[PDB]
């Protein structure tokens, strides 16, 4: 509605029959891939991210937030628990720091 | 054909060229239209060879390779739904059904590939499971829900899906 | 030729075959040279 | 041509008032389109239709 | 020629992995919208007969 991305915000300018919207957005950029999984597995329960994903660079999992990359520690905070993990679809293993 | 009919109406002023002008008008912005509607994404994204979507079933309405134009089934039951000398002419469109049919594959490629990324940018995969687990927080229910109860909401989606084929086809 | 309006002394050139001068829309607009402009009017 | 769809409605308008000022300048059938000369050529009956 | 809808390209799916950007882009672009035209008014009795 307000241009192409994640609008940001507007400006108006005056034109002779009309206006021009110059439109700040934000476009993310310089992708790179990880692996995910929808929940984890500690102490026989599921653990889901608050807000934010689980991804793996190579070997550790962390929780980052969806449209920026910046990785975190797997924590109680951040994260919620909710039954076993024996219903969940691609669960998989990790531990899950208790600070 | 008639030189006396066209003589007396070069004198009554310059009415035929005001009407073709607005015609044309017309229908360049018929193709405009069309161009809006379905030019959102100028990437032709591909759907995957495997198809695991988290028990989710596009088939009903990704394009089949049959190649009926390569519409899919519920876009070939609509085709099929609709029934459609003096100087007047129809002009063809700028898009053919071909090349808006591959604009709609596109699309549909990218939302159950992507989701929403990529219409703010570049196209950014994601396991379809996790995607609807977005929405479900989106519309104010957690994620669990949607991971807990995901064959039950891939079949209900399944049965909706097989509905609209059903009613298209025999109710009118 | 009938009209109506206000006679002016004209800076166009009218070559010498001339006698009629015509603005767009074919109104005429100079006679011999003498410009045309019509009596001061609008709305109220 | 970046104010494309600004100087397209200011085209259309002033092509339809060019157009109209133009059509002022038609017989319709008539022996001239110069109302004056019809008025000063002809008597009232035919002058009149 | 025939007209081209864009480049066609293939997004990389599977069922466990997920593609997250690093940087980002403050891209401004620009809308022009009509929102008056000329006001014109035509005197009917002087345009007819003048
Ligand atoms: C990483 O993702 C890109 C597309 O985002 C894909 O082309 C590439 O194949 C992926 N990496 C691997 C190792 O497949
Ligand atoms: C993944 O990240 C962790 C912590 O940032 C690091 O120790 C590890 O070497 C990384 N592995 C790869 C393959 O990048
Ligand atoms: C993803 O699909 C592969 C087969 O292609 C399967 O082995 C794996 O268990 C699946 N994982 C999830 C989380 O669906
Ligand atoms: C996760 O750990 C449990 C026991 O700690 C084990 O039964 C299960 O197989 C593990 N998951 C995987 C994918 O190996
Ligand atoms: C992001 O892009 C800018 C230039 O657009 C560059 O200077 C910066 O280093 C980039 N940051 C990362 C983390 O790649």
């Amino acid at each position: 509605f307000c241009g192409k991305g994640y609008h940001l915000m507007s400006f108006p300018q005056s034109a002779p029959h009309g206006v021009v919207f110059l439109h700040v957005t934000y476009v993310p950029a310089q992708e790179k891939n990880f692996t995910t999984a929808p929940a984890i597995c500690h102490d026989g329960k599921a653990h889901f991210p608050r807000e934010g994903v689980f991804v793996s660079n190579g070997t550790h999992w962390f929780v980052t937030q969806r449209n920026f990359y910046e990785p975190q520690i797997i924590t109680t905070d951040n994260t919620f628990v909710s039954g076993n993990c024996d219903v969940v679809i691609g669960i998989v293993n990790n531990t899950v720091y208790d600070p | 054909d008639s030189t006396e009919c066209s003589n007396l109406l070069l004198q009554y002023g310059s009415f035929c060229t005001q009407l073709n002008r607005a015609l044309t008008g017309i229908a360049v912005e018929q193709d405009k239209n069309t161009q809006e509607v379905f030019a959102q994404v100028k990437q032709i994204y591909k759907t995957p060879p495997i198809k695991d979507f988290g028990g989710f079933n596009f088939s009903q309405i990704l394009p089949d390779p049959s190649k009926p134009s390569k519409r899919s089934f519920i876009e070939d039951l609509l085709f099929n739904k609709v029934t459609l000398f003096n100087g007047l002419t129809v002009l063809p469109p700028l898009l053919t059904d071909e090349m808006i049919a591959q604009y709609t594959s596109a699309l549909l490629a990218g939302t159950i590939t992507s989701g929403w990324t990529f219409g703010a940018g570049a196209a950014l995969q994601i396991p379809f499971a996790m995607q609807m687990a977005y929405r479900f927080n989106g519309i104010g229910v957690t994620q669990n829900v949607l991971y807990e109860n995901q064959k039950l909401i891939a079949n209900q989606f399944n049965s909706a899906i097989g509905k609209i084929q059903d009613s298209l086809s025999s109710t009118a | 030729l009938t009209g109506t309006g206000v006679l002016t002394e004209s800076n166009k050139k009218f070559l010498p075959f001339q006698q009629f001068g015509r603005d767009i829309a074919d109104t005429t607009d100079a006679v011999r040279i003498l410009d045309i402009t019509p009596c001061s009017f609008g709305g109220v | 041509s970046a104010l494309g769809k600004l100087q397209d409605v200011v085209n259309q308008n002033a092509q339809a008032l060019n157009t109209l000022v133009k059509q002022l300048s038609s017989n319709f059938g008539a022996i001239s389109s110069v109302l004056n000369d019809i008025l000063s050529r002809l008597d009232p009956p035919e002058a009149e239709v | 020629y025939t007209m081209s809808l864009g480049a066609e390209n293939s997004v990389a799916y599977s069922n466990n992995s997920i593609a997250i950007p690093t940087n980002f882009t403050i891209s401004v672009t620009t809308e022009i919208l009509p929102v008056s035209m000329t006001k014109t008014s035509v005197d009917c009795t002087m345009y007819i007969c003048g």
